[PDB]
């Protein structure tokens, strides 16, 4: 299944404050109105990672709780694993030997700890530095990812140096979710009076956006 | 494909004339730039930001920095000269009497309003509403404040209303405003009884045409485009000069304090000379384009000063110099970085066709009109003033003789009266 | 007189060199972390890495002293890129990646940015734009052994060259032709690694050398590895020189309502200079405003008439420099006057100055002219009963001197 | 000081040539501002590195001069076009244009030559001794309204 991404998937590009300004930047962004893959966990196959990922899920029930990343997923290299279970965060990179059908059951060079709603996330891995961004919002639409704009703040950067070409998501076992890929687009970002990114233009979308 | 205008076969023939039987008083706005913002740049602080290390390298380039400050100082002094040459054409600050008995013409919307925190007119306040520093860049104030510019437009306007053109040639001589307007009618070749016999109409047409200026300015934000374009070009030039401080020009960083906090002198100098080279070229490109832009504003101020003299302090015979139609009069209003002229013109309005002749035969003598055209309603022949239909009986006193009927191509037989 | 290069000065107003408020104190701020950085875990380990499989050590959340390294006689090479070693103790970085391995004494030439050859392309690749230091020492006494120390390995072959920092540890057979290798050595099919086998009989070029490449994570992100420098109390509402985490600048600091989100560390201007900071010892946002500056103009009657003078600090406030405030700036040495006259020397915003009685420079609002109510009425006219003939001069320039410049003789003589 | 517009054109052109000659003494980052000093101290490979810093800066110094002389020539041309118009309209004619040829009602003008310029002596009639009167737009007679010619 597929859906329109609309203007979703913008994030704060750098750790610098700006306000009441229009600012132009080139980075891995999800293009406006791009084509997003869609799944229903009541459905967690392995997917390619490309240059980076936008991920989102619908919420009323806490089914979806984590992710796996790597190249072969079979102990031949360090594989990033993330859990965020709605009370705790746990992160690991060991040479795990996952089975062909893993779930969260209801060498480790790094380790770390810390529908009514839509949860949004962005993952990117430039030179194996795994950066993460996210957002949450209430929603009115039961079926699908609604049209709107709200930028994602950074959460974490992992200095792990890991090559990723494949990834997967983890269900809790004894909901609608989404995947789309980032591209090296130029964007014009609007920073408001309170320094929030409140709107953007994808400069390659159409000739008016290029104008 | 664009259309140039509606096609018109003019109804020409060798004996047909069209004479206008009525007129309209137009008032039309002209907007001219007169000055631009007086910027100054400390080129040492722009290029080197109070680094002593960069400051000593910038001395290797000699007098490039003082001649950039000399060029911008010449541009800045010239903006006050441009303003003085347009507005300071009065020697005395004239004022209107407390009784506005101008024969029904109503100047209240262009004369000063004492309720305002600066004494601008109502139209000068619309003009001031419809048009809109850290890196060694600074803005210097103009010599004449907007309060002083509004006193000059007030004196020019009050001299023109109370004394006509006389305050331009010498001392202001009072003249009643309808008698001054009767002189303006003689100046376009309309006989002055046409004003006195139509005075109440001419005043209503003038007062209505000033009301249309208020409505246009109180709605049409594109109207002052020439002044906003001059404001916008100077802002875009400064934003370009400031953003060029963020360029590397091939150094390791554009931030001069990164190089000076990361590298020792011998390696820092190699990086700083790239920033000096590119920033010096950035500032030379700005000053060169501000010199070319200043020359364009000076040409517009020289035109605005010539329109003040020839259109406000006088009445102009020059076609389309003081608006479209025959010039009667003009009024200056102040605007941000410029001047607005309200040009008052006579436009002929309602043609009728007539048969016409070059001369008339009477007693075999050829008679020609002294100051008019010979014209016929189809049966009778009259002499008319050339710019307004007012037919008179053909007489020895409104005509003159030369020779006999054998010579003139198209002469007509009609009686000439002897009083 | 020096600005005009003249002993006589004509009447006027002349700009002379600019005024700047100088920094009153120097302020220094760094995070209050106390850990000494773990560099001994890299430089003084008994074991070391093979260059085909180099070890990256993360250095973070600590106080360094890089001078302990470059003061030492122990190092056979100490190159640095994007930084000088002498300056490292003033800086602070988000992380250091200390990459570490053994190579032969000749191969130090391949441990540099943008290089090629067996070590650079098949073992350890530095980028075109490296920021860091490469530190090497001879380790013959640590890493040679009789019969050969075979514990140190290098990749001899790869099917394509590595990207920067691409840590390929694969032992899969190198294929030199169309011949299938079946995971074993054979015809056109070779193991991709070899061993250095170091012996104490080897010469200075073929001896083992230990290498550390300190690579700096230099970013807008918060810093965690700082040099050994002190930090001060903070200062506000005063022009100061300042340093936050190595971000050196100068200005007036104040508290501010700039609403930094919890991940933001700095604010930037249109020139990409910094216009706010977050302090590394308290989560407080400081606005930065430049120390006050302006042109200084000297207002003079001509030296033919007086040596008295007045001075204008353009756009400055008189609290920052008779003394009088104007919209043009602070005006000093000019007597303010409530009479108004023609504009003799222009100052700006309707202010002018002249030399007058007590003979001194005076400053006043200019008079536009005498004020005249014209005697208008609906039936009064004035008619001139006599005339005067005026002859008035007008001067216009028509030409300028016709110069020519042989640019080959100007430039090259 | 009455001749100041012509002296200002002399002074600006003199100051531009003195600025252009002073810029020969600048190093622009070379070891010396003297070209024979570089060539008598250094061998060809190292001398050409120093000479190209002088060439770069002296070429920029001369481009700056010729650019501001082009901009100044356009201002002198505008003034000469105006002077040629005042010659035709006020020496060869009698202008009706207000304040084009002095204040007052223009009678006549005389050209006088001056260094790099022209001086016009403009002769004008100025009305000088007013008297006030009552006035009327028209006069009644036998019910006829009369207006002055
Ligand atoms: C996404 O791609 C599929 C084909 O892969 C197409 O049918 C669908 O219309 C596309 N949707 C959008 C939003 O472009
Ligand atoms: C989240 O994970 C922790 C262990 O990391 C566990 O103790 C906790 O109960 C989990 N919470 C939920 C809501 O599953
Ligand atoms: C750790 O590395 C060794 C080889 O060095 C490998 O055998 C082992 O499987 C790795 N650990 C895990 C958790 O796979
Ligand atoms: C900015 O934040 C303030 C509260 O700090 C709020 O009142 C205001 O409405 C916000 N403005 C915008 C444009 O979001
Ligand atoms: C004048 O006469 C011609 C006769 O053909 C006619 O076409 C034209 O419309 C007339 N114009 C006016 C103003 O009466
Ligand atoms: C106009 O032309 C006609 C012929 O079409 C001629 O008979 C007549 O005399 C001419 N009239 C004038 C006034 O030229
Ligand atoms: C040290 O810094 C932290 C914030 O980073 C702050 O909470 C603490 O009060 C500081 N202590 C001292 C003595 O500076
Ligand atoms: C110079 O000053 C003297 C008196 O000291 C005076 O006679 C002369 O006219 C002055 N000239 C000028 C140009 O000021
Ligand atoms: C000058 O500074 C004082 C504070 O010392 C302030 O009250 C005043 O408004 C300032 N005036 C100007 C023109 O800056
Ligand atoms: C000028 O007049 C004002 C009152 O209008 C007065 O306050 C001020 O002190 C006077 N200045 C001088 C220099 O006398
Ligand atoms: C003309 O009359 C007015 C009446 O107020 C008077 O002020 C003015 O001085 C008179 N002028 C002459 C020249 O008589």
């Amino acid at each position: 299944a597929y859906t329109n991404s609309f203007t979703r998937g913008v994030y704060y590009p750098d750790k610098v404050f700006r306000s009441s300004v229009l600012h132009s930047t080139q980075d891995l962004f999800l293009p406006f109105f791009s084509n997003v893959t869609w799944f229903h966990a009541i459905d967690n196959p392995v997917l390619p990672f490309n240059d980076g990922v936008y991920f989102a899920s619908t919420e009323k029930s806490n089914i979806i709780r984590g992710w796996i990343f790597g190249t072969t997923l079979d102990s031949k290299t360090q594989s990033l694993l993330i859990v965020n279970n709605a009370t705790n965060v746990v992160i690991k990179v060991c040479e795990f030997q996952f089975c062909n059908d893993p779930f969260l059951g209801v060498n480790c060079t790094f380790e770390y700890v810390s529908f009514k709603n839509l949860r949004e996330f962005v993952f990117k891995n430039i030179d194996g530095y795994f950066k993460i961004y996210s957002k949450h919002t209430p929603i009115n639409l039961v079926r699908d990812l609604p049209q709107g704009f709200s930028a994602l703040e950074p959460l974490v950067d992992l200095p792990i140096g890991i090559n990723i070409t494949r990834f997967q998501t983890l269900l809790a076992l004894h909901a609608a979710y989404y995947v789309g890929y980032l591209q090296p687009r130029t964007f014009l970002l609007k920073y408001n009076e309170n320094g929030t990114i409140t709107d953007a233009v994808d400069c390659a979308l159409d000739p008016l956006s290029e104008t | 494909t664009m259309s140039l205008g509606a096609e018109n076969s003019v109804a020409y023939s060798n004996n047909s004339i069209a004479i206008p039987t009525n007129f309209t008083i137009s008032v039309t706005t002209e907007i001219l730039p007169v000055s631009m913002t007086k910027t100054s740049v400390d080129c040492t602080m722009y290029i080197c930001g109070d680094s002593t290390e960069c400051s000593n390298l910038l001395l290797q380039y000699g007098s490039f920095c003082t001649q950039l400050n000399r060029a911008l100082t010449g541009i800045a002094v010239e903006q006050d000269k441009n303003t003085q040459e347009v507005f300071a054409q009065v020697k005395q600050i004239y004022k209107t009497p407390p009784i506005k008995d101008f024969g029904g013409f109503n100047f209240s919307q262009i004369l000063p309003d004492p309720s305002k925190p600066s004494k601008r007119s109502f139209i000068e306040d619309l003009l001031f509403n419809k048009v809109t520093k850290f890196n060694g860049l600074t803005v210097l104030p103009p010599l004449l404040t907007d309060e002083m510019i509004a006193q000059y437009t007030s004196a020019l306007l009050a001299g023109t209303i109370t004394s006509g053109w006389t305050f331009g040639a010498g001392a202001a001589l009072q003249i009643p405003f309808a008698m001054q307007m009767a002189y303006r009618f003689n100046g376009i070749g309309v006989t002055q009884n046409v004003l006195y016999e139509n005075q109440k109409l001419i005043a209503n047409q003038f007062n209505s045409a000033i009301g249309k200026i208020q409505d246009s300015l109180s709605s049409t934000a594109s109207a002052l485009g020439k002044l906003q374009d001059v404001v916008n070009q100077n802002a875009q030039a400064l934003n370009t000069l400031v953003k060029q401080l963020s360029s590397n020009f091939g150094a390791i960083s554009s931030v001069l304090n990164d190089i000076l906090s990361r590298l020792d002198k011998v390696e820092a100098e190699v990086q700083i000379d790239r920033l000096i080279t590119g920033r010096l070229q950035s500032l030379q490109t700005y000053v060169t384009q501000q010199l070319i832009r200043a020359a364009e504003i000076r040409a517009s101020a020289n035109l605005a000063a010539t329109k003040m003299s020839e259109c406000v302090l006088g009445q102009s015979k020059r076609v389309d110099f003081c608006g479209k139609g025959y010039h009667l009069m003009s009024f200056p209003q102040s605007a941000p970085h410029g001047v607005v002229f309200l040009h008052v013109t006579y436009v002929p309005a309602q043609e009728k066709n007539f048969t016409t002749a070059p001369a008339i035969c009477h007693d075999g003598k050829a008679h020609f009109p002294r100051e008019g055209v010979f014209v016929s309603n189809g049966t009778h022949w009259f002499v008319t003033q050339r710019n307004f239909y007012e037919p008179q009986i053909i007489t020895t006193d409104n005509t003159f003789v030369s020779g006999n009927c054998d010579v003139v191509i198209g002469i007509v037989n009609n009686t000439v009266y002897d009083p | 007189k020096c600005t005009l290069k003249s002993f006589t000065v004509e009447k006027g107003i002349y700009q002379t060199s600019n005024f700047r408020v100088q920094p009153t104190e120097s302020i220094v701020r760094f995070p209050n972390i106390t850990n000494l950085c773990p560099f001994g875990e890299v430089f003084n380990a008994t074991r070391f890495a093979s260059v085909y499989a180099w070890n990256r050590k993360r250095i973070s959340n600590c106080v360094a002293d890089y001078s302990v390294l470059y003061n030492s006689a122990s190092f056979s090479t100490f190159k640095c890129y994007g930084v000088s070693p002498t300056k490292l103790n003033d800086l602070c970085f988000t992380n250091v990646y200390a990459d570490s391995f053994v190579i032969r004494g000749d191969e130090v030439r391949q441990i540099a940015p943008g290089q090629t050859g067996k070590i650079a392309d098949y073992n350890y690749k530095l980028p075109d734009d490296f920021t860091g230091c490469v530190i090497a020492w001879n380790s013959n006494n640590l890493d040679s052994k009789v019969g050969g120390n075979y514990n140190y390995l290098f990749r001899l072959f790869r099917k394509s060259n590595l990207k920067p920092f691409e840590r390929d540890i694969s032992t899969e057979i190198y294929q030199a032709g169309s011949t299938p290798c079946n995971g074993v050595e054979g015809f056109n099919c070779y193991f991709p690694l070899q061993s250095y086998g170091f012996q104490p009989t080897n010469g200075v070029g073929y001896q083992p050398y230990r290498v550390v490449v300190l690579s700096f994570e230099l970013l807008h992100a918060p810093a965690t590895v700082c040099g050994p420098k002190k930090s001060t109390n903070l200062v506000k509402n005063k022009c100061v020189n300042f340093n936050f985490n190595g971000l050196t600048g100068t200005g007036v600091l104040t508290e501010s309502n700039k609403k930094f989100l919890p991940f933001q560390q700095f604010g930037r201007d249109i020139a990409d200079t910094t216009d706010a900071v977050r302090d590394p010892q308290t989560l407080e946002i400081l606005d930065i405003t430049p120390c006050s500056f302006g042109g200084v103009s000297v207002i003079t009657p001509g030296t033919n008439t007086s040596n008295q003078v007045a001075v204008l600090y353009q756009g400055v406030n008189c609290t920052e420099v008779n003394v009088f405030q104007t919209r043009a700036g602070c005006l000093i040495g000019a007597e303010h006057v409530n009479n108004s006259y023609e504009c003799d020397i222009p100052i700006g915003a309707g202010i002018c100055a002249s030399y007058q009685t007590s003979q001194s420079v005076i400053a006043y609002t200019m008079s536009l002219g005498a004020e005249n109510s014209v005697a208008y009425s609906n039936n009064s006219i004035a008619i001139p009963t006599n005339f005067t003939i005026s002859v008035t001069t007008e001067i216009l320039p028509v030409s300028m001197t016709k110069t020519s410049v042989d640019c080959t003789m100007y430039i090259c003589g």
